[PDB]
RNA sequence: CGUAGCAUGCUACGUCAUUCUCCACGCGAAGCA
RNA sequence: GUGAUGCUUCGCGUGGAGAAUGACGUAGCAUGCUACG
């Protein structure tokens, strides 16, 4: 062992480091770590294995082994040598690894190696994988640096769901204790560019030439260059460490004096939102050489693609500021010589600090639109309010708007004991019935709407993968090109129901109808022109829905007020019909399901992919837990239909308003203001439209993960090996947007990976040979890029497969898929659960509704959602159906009993002999019509 | 078997209370919710009658508020 | 449709018909008889056309009365006609706590509070009567909801604590009813 | 109808043909006379029929007058209300510490959220349960935005008094949670 | 064989009285997602 | 105090296209008869 320990004494290089060996003596050891690599055969940040670095692990002075690693590198003497001038350039830099170049006989040569000295086990480029690729079957290398950091104990793992952020929120403290060391290497790269560029050195920078110390190392594609020319590349770097930049809270440090943690925070001015020049402090002091625009307003922005780039930036910014700062921005105008205090901008977290351009001061008197324009704002309402301090919530409470708290609560369906009753006479609900009652109206008592509200808390500061971002929005517009959109004039606007409420302040004197007969089109038309210009702040009152469902669980929905409703109508509107009346696209609103539509869907989506499996998912918490960037960005592709009818001030400003009405607006739950950290307002005009371009937009993120994070090399296909090569250089080498490759990768997935999208629901049919290859997104993919892009664990429970497709999807719309022969040909066709069915036979939200034979089409409709359960291979499926029909007889016969009864009439109604007859609910799936 | 007839006499029971005006008092109607929707989404039977048994308490300990002898004649 | 007045002449010229086709006539009384027959023919279509609507919109009417009335009938009723639904349910079930409890509150025996489940459980329980008392009671054991309870205190009417040894059928008329026993769940 | 002419013409020759009926026609020419009630027949019931169109058409007409004059009147009623409310909430708000906050502001603009912050003389905090109490509102007087607060109330949910005697760790159960504490910036 | 007048059969268009199939919209009620 | 959107069933009303039965006006093809030339 006399060469090997000359060895291991010879990379002690004079610093006494107690070192021992990784390896059995000099010979290489190999291990599997996150790449971040682009070169002419290869491209994608995946897990490689690599087998050319020895590595000498450091003890501490009492034989405790520490993190601090030389890992002695084996190369040829030309690369050798050109380390070494490189090295000897960059030797000053504190954030630099120390080298130490020398030569050794191995055999009968002087083999040169290169030992980096204290390096760390792991480097950036692991930490990112391991969390942008989280897998909890397989997570060591997580496990591994949160333990060797202090993060937690090796114990903490020993929970049930230690990563899930909704059954775990206690994981997110556990990942904010990383966000200093992350923040650390941010500082060092910044150092590292600096000395790059005064020592002329011109070289592209990647997480795993990088330590959890923040030291860099590597300076094997590093050219030499004029001294002051040094041009760092760190789009991949950065962008790469994006969305681990607020899951470990990295710029915690700057709320605090001098930046230190011991430090109290900062005292901001309680009178300041223009964080402008704090805003720029901090880009440069962290991202110093990103060599793209940053406009902390995005005002200034000059496309929706900018104002995503930098509303990045904004967002990931805002966690520094004091929540107060954000909102409306009132001033004072004097109307009619009396101080009115009206909110005259906005101060977004994303989208900065916006200014209304109109602003009339000294007006003399307030006409129909002014005054439905301040009614709307919360700047009177939150002023003249008095102050809370509500603790049974952590969203931030602005204002109590009465003395007394409200607290509402769900009462208890009504009981139909008749239809019960001959159910039960029917055979049904007995012991072992595979049918049972699970479909329940649940009470909830005073603290249900802000318990339902306080689920926001699972909304976090997501910031996004900006470079992944921009090309995953232009895949996803790739799927809204065969629609039609753009403004429409009031008189164009279709409202299903004006008998609905208005919102706050607006329910208080009538419905929509009220003020869509009190607007005229001139003025609908003037006030949607003021928001085309102006920001409208309005108050979205958070209600509870009175629903039949399986699951304990207060839904509370968002009345957006009347103002928001019109202008969003009058400006979406088209789009969304356009949406609704196109069949055969990926995104299935407004196709029905009867008449055939279920299998004309199924058929659409199976289109003709090769090895075709079946999966689906749910989205836990859906609008509770969507990113806000995520939200923007769907409303932007939405409003991308505005190209000849809006100019870009225009579109600006209807995103602004969208922001500050249904992005993050004030919500009033229970007479008292508060402020939504985010995620959608699931009652606005696009918050079905909205949730699909979401889906479309994970989906495709998923896929893009899935095709990068796979290794080059072991890609038998060579035209998929292209694809992937030009989706790394489109999304981390490419600036404007390569429209050939957009097409190229839409009609990939198109062939690979169909989907069948209808809000947050999705039925994808993808070939298996591809997703078990790595081609193609599968369920893990999709569950990976939730977790860091979206902040929610994606359980199995949630999620589905299957390899039959004759079998159909296992839930689309909670309807069950059955393949049946119907005449001549087989079917799919779709069923609901009998639980559901018999549930809302048997359990009512209205007392009237407990007598069957004022409510008899009610019944004619639930059997004709029952219909296709007798097609079902289960007798007690099957006689679900029947059950209603003779239901639906006998409330028949009673009816005509008691009127001739009360009356001296004859009814004769045997129009309605159809009704308990199967023909009339089987002519409802058939494709006549 | 007796699993089905003790959920929708639980609705009744809560509906009959809430007729009662029972929400004027929050802990009562707390604990009435609670028992309610544990009955509800309860597979043991035995868990779901010694609930039901606790939930209709809440009715019989106010005395003035129904006619119990004429209710069950 | 009938009993109208060209419901007659409907009947008066078919009738005809026969006759005239059957009487050997000249095809001239045939267009005679056609035109006046399609006329009257016409006429009736129209006075049991506008007849049916009529008979419709009154049925519609009389449906949505007799809906109204029904409504009314089934939200004034709401009260009485769900407690009646909830103790037809509760005689149903036939469990042994249900009926035990409901006859003890038949007879007067209420609690004062939510029957507790767990065995940490204090329970108030009123007793208007002694036979009440030695029904349901007896030693320091205390048989209720199909469960055993081990009493700790009485009080009476007039809060005053009482000892078991002073509760019997001699000292029944002394004590002051009714009372209330507290017990733990056994 | 009875009302245009054309029906008192078509009356007049309805009644002379069957009068020449009944007396006895000619031949040939009382197959004329039917046909001049025929031409009658058909002018009257074409008149007729635009009688009834105008009819319903001036109906719909008059309905949409109704319509547009309530939409009108009940125009006015929302105006006027959102102006009362308006006015309401400008004298509900203290004019001196707001107008203060607005001219420290350094152009005129301030966040909303600290208006209630700075401004309001009345603090309500609701505490869902003991611990919270002890807190953050322990005692007569606390402090909290930067400011001192006497405890003016405290309720529960049910709207009953609650005294601070009665808020304790062994008498919490006793209380119907969460309280809402009323208190009164002290001193501005 | 022409003209005027009268009578019988067949056919086109126009306007009305009645019914019904399908549809475009409006209003009301309800069910599901 | 009860949101956004989609689809579906029922009832009612107006409207457009079209089908059927029937009264009846104008014009035209064409059979029979009286008168003039
Ligand atoms: N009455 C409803 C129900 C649902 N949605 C939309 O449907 C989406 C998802 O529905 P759902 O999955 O049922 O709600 P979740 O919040 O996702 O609850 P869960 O955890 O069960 O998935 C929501 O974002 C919501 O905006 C809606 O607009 N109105
Ligand atoms: P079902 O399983 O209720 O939901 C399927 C799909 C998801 C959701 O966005 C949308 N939906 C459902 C129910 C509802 O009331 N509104 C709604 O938009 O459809
Ligand atoms: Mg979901
Ligand atoms: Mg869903
Ligand atoms: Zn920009
Ligand atoms: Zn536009």
């Amino acid at each position: 062992s006399a060469d090997a320990q000359s060895f291991l004494n010879r990379v002690c290089g004079v610093s006494a480091a107690r070192l021992t060996p990784c390896g059995t003596g000099t010979s290489t050891d190999v291990v599997y770590r996150a790449f971040d690599i682009y070169n002419d055969k290869v491209a994608g940040f995946a897990k490689f294995l690599k087998t050319n670095c020895c590595r000498f692990q450091e003890k501490d002075e009492d034989d405790n082994l520490i993190d601090s690693y030389f890992v002695v590198k084996r190369h040829t003497f030309s690369n050798y040598q050109h380390e070494e001038t490189i090295y000897n350039l960059l030797k000053d830099c504190p954030a630099v690894a120390k080298h130490d170049f020398f030569k050794f006989r191995i055999d009968g040569d002087m083999v040169p190696h290169i030992s980096r000295q204290r390096l760390t086990k792991y480097t950036m480029a692991d930490l990112v994988y391991a969390l942008r690729h989280f897998d909890e079957g397989n997570c060591d290398t997580l496990k591994e640096i949160l333990v060797t950091y202090n993060c937690c104990d090796d114990d903490y793992f020993n929970k049930k769901d230690w990563y899930d952020f909704v059954e775990n929120p206690d994981i997110l403290r556990v990942y904010a204790n990383l966000g200093e060391r992350v923040r650390q290497a941010l500082l060092k790269t910044v150092q590292f560019c600096d000395a790059m560029r005064n020592a002329g050195i011109v070289g592209v920078l990647t997480l795993d030439n990088q330590d959890l110390n923040g030291n860099w190392y590597d300076f094997g594609d590093f050219i030499q260059t004029t001294p002051g020319s040094g041009v760092p590349v760190v789009d991949s770097y950065y962008s790469l460490l994006m969305p681990i930049l607020t899951l470990t809270r990295a710029l915690t440090a700057e709320s605090h004096v001098d930046t230190d943690l011991t430090k109290p925070y900062i005292k901001w001015d309680l009178l300041k939102y223009d964080f402008t020049e704090e805003r720029l402090k901090l880009f440069d002091r962290y991202f110093k050489y990103w060599d793209q625009t940053y406009h902390p307003n995005c005002v200034n922005c000059l496309d929706d693609r900018c104002i995503l780039h930098c509303a990045n930036f904004n967002v990931l910014f805002s966690t520094v500021f004091p929540p107060t700062s954000f909102g409306p921005l009132v001033r004072k105008i004097f109307v009619d010589g009396v101080p009115f205090v009206v909110s005259t901008g906005y101060h977004f977290r994303e989208l900065g600090v916006v200014h209304n351009q109109d602003v009339n001061l000294h007006s003399s008197r307030l006409s129909f639109k002014e005054l439905l324009v301040y009614a709307a704002d919360p700047a009177m309402h939150a002023a003249s309010g008095n102050l809370l301090l509500d603790k049974r919530t952590t969203c931030f409470s602005v204002a109590a708007l009465t003395n007394n708290v409200a607290f509402q609560t769900v009462k208890p369906g009504n009981f139909n004991k008749d239809f019960y009753d001959f159910a039960v006479s029917k055979g049904f609900f007995k012991e072992g019935s595979s049918v049972e009652l699970k479909h329940f109206f649940f009470a909830q008592d005073g603290n249900a709407a802000i318990s339902d509200y306080d689920y926001y808390r699972y909304n976090l500061p997501t910031m996004c993968d900006i470079r992944q971002l921009l090309f995953v929005v232009e895949v996803v517009d790739k799927y809204f090109d065969c629609y039609d959109g753009g403004c429409i004039n009031a008189n164009q606007v279709i409202v299903n129901n004006l008998d609905k409420s208005a919102g706050f302040p607006f329910n208080k004197w009538g419905k929509a109808r009220l003020y869509y007969d009190s607007m005229s089109y001139e003025d609908q038309d003037a006030l949607f022109a003021y928001t085309k210009r102006n920001v409208i702040p309005t108050i979205t009152q958070m209600n509870l829905k009175y629903a039949i469902s399986a699951k304990n669980r207060a839904r509370t929905v968002a009345g957006v007020s009347i103002c928001s409703t019109m202008t969003n109508r009058q400006f979406h509107q088209k789009l969304l019909k356009s949406i609704a009346a196109t069949r055969g696209a990926t995104v299935v609103i407004g196709t029905s399901k009867f008449y055939g539509g279920w299998h004309n869907m199924l058929k659409t989506v199976y289109s003709d992919v090769e090895n075709p499996h079946l999966m689906g998912w749910d989205y836990p918490k859906c609008d509770r837990a969507m990113p806000n960037m995520l939200r923007i960005m769907a409303s932007l592709v939405l409003a991308r239909k505005h190209t000849t009818c809006c100019s870009l001030s225009h579109r600006f400003y209807r995103l602004a308003n969208e922001c500050a009405q249904v992005l993050s607006e004030m919500v009033m739950c229970g007479g008292s203001l508060y402020v939504k950290p985010g995620g959608t307002s699931s009652g606005d005009a696009t918050t079905a439209y909205a949730n699909s371009v979401f889906n479309i937009c994970q989906a495709v993120t998923a896929n893009v993960n899935a095709l990068l994070s796979t290794d080059g090399n072991k890609i038998a296909d060579k035209y998929v090996r292209n694809l992937q090569h030009r989706l790394y250089e489109c999304l981390y080498r490419n600036r404007d947007v390569d429209t050939d490759f957009v097409n190229e990768f839409y009609a990939y997935l198109r062939k690979h990976f169909s989907m069948m999208i209808l809000s947050d629901d999705a039925v994808v049919c993808f070939n298996s040979t591809y997703a078990s290859q790595g081609l193609v997104a599968s369920i893990k993919n999709f569950k990976s890029v939730l977790y860091y892009q979206n902040n929610v664990f994606m359980s199995e429970a949630k999620c589905w497969t299957e390899t039959d497709l004759t079998k159909g999807p296992h839930e689309f719309c909670s309807q069950h898929t059955m393949l049946v022969k119907q005449g001549d040909d087989y079917v799919y066709l779709p069923y609901p659960d009998p639980s559901r069915i018999l549930g809302a036979g048997c359990f009512v939200d209205d007392i009237v509704k407990t007598d069957g034979t004022l409510m008899i089409e009610r019944f004619v409709s639930l059997a004709i959602d029952a219909y296709p359960l007798t097609k079902h291979p289960n007798q007690e499926y099957a006689d679900v159906f029947h059950l209603y029909l003779q239901y639906i007889r006998k409330l028949h016969d009673e009816l005509t009993g008691h009127m001739l009864d009360m009356y001296s009439v004859m009814l004769t109604n045997d129009n309605t002999s159809r009704y308990w007859e199967p023909e009339f609910y089987e002519a409802m799936y058939t494709p006549h019509t | 078997s007796k699993m089905s007839d003790v959920k929708c006499t639980s609705v009744v029971l809560l509906s009959v209370l809430q007729q009662l005006r029972v929400e004027s008092s929050s802990k009562l109607w707390a604990q009435c919710v609670q028992l309610h929707n544990d009955i509800l989404l309860a597979k043991d039977t035995t868990e779901a009658f010694e609930k039901m048994v606790s939930l209709l308490s809440v009715l019989l300990s106010m005395q003035g508020a129904v006619d119990i002898n004429k209710l069950c004649e | 449709f009938s009993s109208l007045p060209s419901y007659a002449a409907f009947a008066t010229a078919q009738e005809a018909y026969e006759q005239a086709v059957a009487n050997g006539d000249s095809e001239v009384v045939l267009k005679k008889l056609k035109k006046s027959l399609n006329v009257a023919k016409s006429e009736f279509d129209r006075d049991a056309a506008m007849q049916r609507k009529l008979e419709k919109m009154a049925d519609q009417a009389m449906t949505q009365m007799y809906k109204q009335a029904r409504s009314e009938d089934k939200r004034a009723k709401v009260t009485s006609a769900m407690q009646t639904m909830l103790f037809t349910m509760l005689r149903k079930l036939d469990n042994d706590a249900l009926n035990n409890i409901i006859n003890n509150a038949r007879d007067g025996c209420v609690p004062l509070n939510i029957i507790p489940l767990t065995t940490a459980a204090k329970l108030m329980v009123v007793i208007p009567d002694y036979n009440t008392y030695k029904n349901t009671c007896d030693g320091t054991t205390f048989t209720y909801a199909s469960a055993l309870w081990e009493i700790q205190q009485v009080v009476d009417a007039d809060s005053k604590i009482v000892q078991l040894s002073e509760i019997s059928m001699d000292n029944s008329p002394n004590l002051a009813w009714p009372l209330i026993v507290t017990a733990l769940r056994a």
